[PDB]
């Protein structure tokens, strides 16, 4: 019953963690809200490269196309 | 909607070449339309088996090879 | 010169595509289906293969005007004087026709126009033997009568895969004068007549098996066909298989964009009936009696065709003929109905095992061959041959069995002392012997030195070893379906 | 025969341990059990296990993973 | 001036028609070419005189071929010719007089039931035809037979609401029709040659003539075929 | 419908060759194909983007990683175009 | 090198064309069929990868090229 | 909604754009497609410190086309609107 | 299809979409990182479903790296149409 | 039946419609079925008796 999309509807308005395939980096920031196509809005999102916060970019709109998974 | 006409292939050992030049062996279980390939898990690419049942995704597959005649 | 006659020449009627490629084509199996359409006596399958023959070649000399413009059926496929003065087909003038399918392939396909009467069933016995498919031709009016299921039943037993031609449309609507619901019960009595003959395989407009031609008119459709043609422009890319399998089989429109199942309010007739039949009726209706240029609008704007200038003045049979073509553009549709139909080539197997015997190593690459018919097809002494395996040359050499010594020769076997050249090879179409050097895997062909060799209905081989002999099997005589009891 | 969604209905149902291999991805694997299934091939995973490859057990958790760059899964 | 209401006006002309640019090829009165209803109402105004069989089986045992191969044998069809003949085992013992064997069989197949042929046509043979007419007043019904046992979008040639014409009822009887009426074209031909009377007589003899109108039947037949026969 | 996807399927029967974004040539009698290019071959020598021949008896592809088709001289000729 | 100035790639069909492909090739013929997912059918194409010095050559004759795998189009010569 | 009509209103401007690798591109915007295909009359290209390769004519799949540099003289706000 | 864009505007204005919109909107320079690496400093004029986004007051920033000597590389454009997949985070700067 | 057709024709025909969209529209009763297809033959003919 623990499907992706409905977890994604409750990881609404709570902190996420976004990985991605190519020259890519780790985040962390409370998810705003999603779509369908899974695009991505966080606020204070900390720009985790290789889990190391190398800035505080905050409030972002992430592309759906170059995520490769979402944690906590 | 144009099937992948696998039932040739169906019930059958196959080399399945996918990303990376990564091999899996593997007896054919189903498809879908997106290729699919859900297969009982052999020896990937000296060998060694992951899993007992397996399921590849269509765009991961470069190619899939007739073992069996 | 002769009476009994054909082409006798260099110039063949040239065709559309050339017959290089039609040749190329035939290099592999997979890709030459022997079709061999039977039926009734006056199925119209002889007028049928007429129409696919005219529509291949550009200019015949034999299509006369009279014929051309629709009078006269131009029979392309009766060669004989006589066949031609008594008004029946009566032996195998099948045509070599590189057939296009609706989807997007180039096949050629060994049509073989057998007779109809019940007398001459004999030749007809020959083509089932030979083809893999066999168009069933069938009358609306007469429906399916004894004959028909004869037919059915002795193709089911010879191995044989069935694709139906409901034949003949134009007496129903203009004959009998039905109207259109009243045409689509008649049609849903006789596929149902068809299921009931055939216990196996259901034959219906869906899955493109059924096929509704008049040939008189020109014209053969597949719904696939018709529904491709003129209903792709209104619905999308992807619910087109949807609206296809809707079309027949009792779903009613309901005057809504997705129609019920059941009865509806509004409207009374089926899909089938609505979106078809209902077309058809309109075209006849005012392809005789709508003043000509609010039907040259019609067609401009709904069908997308532009009548000649020539054709607004025919007379009310040709013109209405050309419009049908213009119409339904090709018979292409019927071909994609054969092709998905013989989709099957696991019936090669047992085909070939119920002819011969249950047997294997047979692709070793020793080529052999059904001599099938000794036919007079340019006048003089051809044998018309199907080969199986391997590929025949031109001035080669053979072993020849006929079948009287077949059984025996089984029993024997578990030392080739007959033998034979090939003086000739070439192909049939229609009226004329189209000479080729090659004669592959998985076709007919006609041969000039075989005949002498044999009575009726031989097997050939020609083995590379004594083990691959050993190997070989030899094909049972054409148990012709009728029994010649009239002694004369 | 068994399409890749009835399978996968196997792996809803079972949540036995499941193997992920990764999209354009030879350096890592994953290695948890399968808990959801989307129209598309995206699966949220519970006790999910960043598993690098035979050329050890790294930390990971639960994980909604987009599943549009997914290779293996074996339940 | 209702039924009648086009032809009416031309139809007692020296030249049916002298202009009429569009419906013949001009003064020379070469060609023609009418519209349907006229050619309807040259149709039903024809009815004494039109062929008036469809049935093209009809003339079975009775074509030209068929009256040839009489000739040929000396097996003249009681309904038709008879000439000069042609020319000037099989024992009682053997045979089997089951079937009387009758003359009409001796022309159908020539080859086979008359032994010793000689200059021998072959005629025709024929598929059964079931051309339903209408009597009047109505269209497409099922009368002379029984019946069987059991996105935004609109079909093609839509907004064509009566499939039937007013003239399509007429049309069909028309296209079921023979050589004269048959078409809405041709060329012209001189009254001469017209065969309003061929028609007659080389189909059937209606029902219980006089023997001496049977007898001129036959002598007509004897000519027509002649005619065809040695082709001038 | 896709014009050369129509000559793909055209081609069925014929020996065909065949690299993919791999670089891995191919080569033998086509089988079968569809919309997305899902081609079969058989006898078909395999080429490795080195170089390295192994020939095998058929082979399925998937229409994402064909790169292009080798087709005959014979389809020049007729019927697809006019 | 000369060409009309075309409106679209389907006007200037059976011409000569040099096309471009994301593995580094360049596939050099005249074109016979084009797609709505850009596939091409070249009619005498001809293979030459650019190796890493000089231009690498080979002959195809009628080839499928998948459109995916194009990076562009370029007019090379004129018919016949 | 679609920037695809604004890339459709853009006709005949000399622009210069971006690939995949990122290769310039100056030519006149003959047309644009509905998929982003740029139709584009009398062209020049150069490579990602590298030296020129003008050409006559190039039509690029809209997929390579990266990012198109626009001109100068551009009221963005005048063709948005319908 | 008047449907479907008034479920997108609906869409836009409650999902994640309405960030960058707002940023259109508002008329702010927005810094995005590209899939070839250059961090875009643009004003956002136009906006649609697949995130292809026209940009005024253009000023690219990347790093032409090769030869061992660090040249970081920026240029400025009047107007640039950017391409949806080349973005990987869209960000809107305070 | 043919005084039917006779003076009130109109009627007759509609009969013969109701009838036929009885007869092969329905999951009729078999004796039922025969009496109608003995009708429809009868019809044929119109009642030579
Ligand atoms: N009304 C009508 N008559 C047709 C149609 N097709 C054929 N016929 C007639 O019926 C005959 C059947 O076609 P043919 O090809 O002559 O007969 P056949 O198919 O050779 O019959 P066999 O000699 O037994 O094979 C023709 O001679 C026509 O007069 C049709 O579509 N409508």
């Amino acid at each position: 019953p623990v499907n992706p999309k409905p977890f994604l509807k409750g990881l609404v308005n709570h902190r996420v963690g976004v990985k991605l395939k190519f020259n890519s980096t780790e985040y962390r920031g409370t998810l705003v809200s999603t779509d369908n196509y899974f695009n991505l809005q966080l606020n204070e999102a900390e720009e985790f490269v290789a889990g190391v916060s190398h800035g505080t970019l905050g409030e972002i709109f992430i592309r759906c196309n170059n995520v490769l998974y979402i944690r906590e | 909607v144009s099937t992948p006409e696998l039932k040739k292939y169906m019930d059958k050992k196959i080399l399945l070449n996918i990303n990376g030049s990564r091999k899996v062996a593997g007896i054919l279980r189903g498809y879908d339309i997106f290729l699919n390939v859900v297969l009982d898990d052999a020896m990937e690419i000296n060998n060694h088996q992951l899993g007992l049942q397996t399921v590849i995704r269509g765009n991961s597959i470069i190619s899939l090879e007739a073992l069996d005649a | 010169e002769h009476t009994i006659f054909t082409q006798l020449k260099k110039n063949i009627p040239k065709t559309r595509y050339n017959r290089d490629y039609m040749l190329s084509m035939a290099n592999i199996p997979e890709r030459i289906i022997n079709v061999g359409v039977i039926g009734p006596l006056h199925s119209g399958k002889t007028s049928l293969m007429d129409l696919l023959v005219i529509d291949s070649h550009k200019r015949i000399p034999d299509m006369s005007k009279n014929v051309e413009l629709g009078w006269k059926p131009l029979r392309y496929l009766d060669n004989l004087k006589q066949e031609i003065d008594r008004g029946l087909s009566i032996k195998l003038n099948g045509s070599t026709l590189l057939c296009t399918d609706l989807e997007s392939k180039s096949r050629m396909i060994n049509f073989l126009d057998a007779p109809g009467h019940v007398n001459f069933m004999d030749e007809t016995a020959v083509a089932l033997a030979a083809s893999d498919l066999v168009l069933i031709v069938i009358d609306v009016v007469e429906g399916v009568t004894f004959v028909v299921e004869q037919l059915i039943k002795q193709s089911i037993k010879n191995n044989v895969a069935m694709c139906f031609v409901i034949n003949k449309l134009d007496r129903l609507i203009l004959d009998l004068k039905l109207p259109p619901m009243d045409a689509y019960l008649k049609l849903n009595h006789i596929i149902a007549n068809i299921n009931s003959f055939t216990k196996g395989n259901v034959f219906s407009p869906i899955d493109n098996n059924i096929i509704f031609a008049s040939t008189k008119l020109g014209f053969t459709f597949t719904i696939k066909e018709f529904v491709s043609y003129y209903y792709a422009h209104s619905i999308p890319s992807s619910k087109i298989d949807d609206f296809t399998t809707r079309l027949w089989g009792s779903v009613y429109y309901h005057k809504g964009n997705f129609r019920t199942k059941p009865f509806e309010n509004v409207e009374k007739y089926p899909t089938f009936v609505e979106f078809i039949l209902i077309p058809l009726y309109k075209i006849f209706s005012y392809a005789l009696s709508m003043e000509k240029d609010k039907l040259k609008n019609l067609l401009r704007s709904n069908f997308r065709v532009n009548l000649s200038q020539e054709a607004l003045q025919y007379d009310p049979q040709p013109f209405l003929k050309h419009v049908l073509q213009l119409i339904f553009r090709q018979q292409t549709g019927l071909v994609d109905a054969i092709t998905r139909c013989y989709q099957p080539f696991e019936l090669f197997d047992n085909k070939t095992a119920h002819l011969s015997i249950p047997g294997k190593s047979t692709p070793e690459g020793t080529l052999w061959a059904h001599v099938l018919k000794t036919v007079d097809y340019g006048g003089a002494e051809w044998s018309l041959v199907r080969i199986y395996s391997g590929l025949l040359k031109r001035g080669d050499t053979v072993r020849i069995l006929d079948t009287s010594q077949s059984e025996s020769r089984q029993k024997r076997q578990l030392d080739e002392t007959p033998s034979c050249e090939v003086e000739e090879i070439g192909l049939l179409g229609g009226r004329y012997v189209y000479p080729v050097h090659e004669a592959h895997k998985g076709q007919i062909v006609l041969i000039k030195g075989i005949s002498s060799a044999y009575i009726k209905s031989a097997t050939l081989y020609s083995v590379k070893s004594k083990e691959d002999m050993k190997q070989l099997k030899f094909f049972k005589p054409l148990d012709y379906i009728t029994e010649a009891v009239f002694k004369i | 025969m068994v399409p890749p969604i009835n399978c996968i209905f196997n792996f809803l149902q079972q949540q036995t341990p499941v193997t992920i291999w990764l999209f354009e991805q030879i350096g890592i694997r994953i290695k948890g059990k399968i808990v959801g299934f989307d129209e598309f091939m995206n699966v949220v995973i519970d006790e999910a296990v960043e598993i690098p490859v035979n050329s050890k057990g790294t930390p990971l958790g639960k994980i909604l993973l987009k599943g549009d760059n997914i290779t293996l899964i074996t339940s | 001036s209702q039924d009648d209401e086009y032809v009416k006006d031309w139809l007692y002309d020296s030249r049916p028609l002298e202009e009429d640019s569009k419906k013949v090829n001009g003064t020379s009165y070469k060609k023609w070419s009418f519209d349907l209803p006229e050619m309807s109402n040259l149709y039903r105004l024809s009815t004494p005189l039109r062929d008036e069989v469809t049935d093209k089986n009809y003339y079975y045992l009775f074509d030209k071929k068929s009256f040839f191969n009489g000739k040929a044998l000396n097996n003249a069809i009681p309904g038709g010719p008879k000439f000069e003949p042609l020319y000037p085992f099989n024992s009682i013992d053997r045979v089997i007089f089951r079937v009387p064997i009758r003359s009409e069989y001796k022309v159908a197949f020539p080859h086979l039931y008359n032994s010793r042929p000689r200059s021998v046509r072959i005629p025709w043979y024929n598929n059964p035809v079931s051309c339903i007419i209408q009597n009047d007043e109505e269209y497409d019904t099922p009368a002379l037979f029984f019946d069987p046992s059991l996105e935004d979008f609109a079909p093609l040639l839509a907004e064509e609401e009566e499939l039937i014409l007013p003239n399509t009822k007429d049309a069909m009887s028309l296209y079921h029709s023979p050589f004269p009426f048959n078409r809405t074209k041709g060329k012209m031909v001189r009254a001469q040659d017209v065969a309003l009377a061929k028609k007659w007589f080389l189909q059937h003899p209606d029902e219980e003539y006089p023997v001496k109108v049977k007898v001129s039947y036959q002598k007509l037949l004897k000519n027509y075929v002649l005619n065809e026969l040695h082709p001038t | 419908n896709g014009i050369p996807v129509k000559l793909l399927n055209e081609a069925q029967g014929h020996i065909v060759s065949l690299e993919l974004t791999t670089g891995a040539t191919y080569r033998g009698k086509l089988v079968e194909s569809e919309d997305s290019m899902n081609v079969q071959l058989r006898d078909v020598i395999a080429t490795e983007p080195q170089g390295a021949v192994t020939h095998m008896d058929q082979i399925f592809v998937r229409g994402s990683q064909i790169k292009f088709i080798v087709v005959p001289d014979l389809l020049k000729n007729a019927p697809l175009f006019k | 090198i000369q060409v009309a100035h075309s409106s679209r790639l389907a006007n200037l069909i059976d011409y000569k064309l040099r096309v471009l492909t994301q593995d580094g090739r360049v596939y050099i013929g005249q074109l016979m069929a084009f797609d709505k997912h850009m596939n091409l059918v070249l009619n005498e194409c001809i293979e030459e990868r650019v190796p890493k010095i000089k231009v690498e050559k080979r002959v195809l004759g009628l080839t499928i090229l998948r459109g995916e795998q194009i990076l562009s189009t370029v007019v090379e010569d004129k018919p016949l | 909604m679609k920037l695809v009509n604004f890339l459709k209103k853009l006709r005949n401007e000399q622009v210069t754009i971006e690939l995949k690798n990122g290769t310039t591109v100056w030519g006149t915007l003959q047309s644009v497609s509905p998929q982003m295909n740029a139709i584009l009359t009398d062209v020049k290209l150069t490579l990602p410190s590298d030296n020129i390769a003008s050409l006559q004519y190039i039509n690029i799949r809209g997929n390579t086309i990266r990012q198109i540099i626009l001109p100068d003289s551009l009221n963005l706000d005048s063709l948005l609107v319908d | 299809r008047a449907e479907l864009e008034e479920l997108e505007e609906f869409e836009f204005k409650h999902g994640p979409m309405s960030l960058i919109n707002d940023a259109m909107v508002t008329r702010t320079p927005v810094i995005i990182s590209l899939r070839n690496n250059h961090k875009i400093i643009a004003r956002v004029k136009a906006f649609d479903r697949h995130c292809n986004m026209v940009l005024e007051n253009v000023k690219e920033l990347w790093t032409e790296k090769k030869g061992k000597n660090v040249i970081n590389r920026e240029r400025f454009i009047s107007k640039l149409f950017l391409r949806g997949d080349s973005v990987i985070v869209v960000l809107k700067t305070p | 039946g043919w005084k039917l057709a006779l003076v009130s024709k109109k009627t007759h025909d509609m009969i013969w419609e109701k009838l036929r969209y009885i007869l092969q529209t329905q999951e009729l009763s078999s004796t039922l079925r025969e009496s109608l297809e003995t009708l429809f033959e009868i019809r044929q003919k119109d009642y030579k008796s």
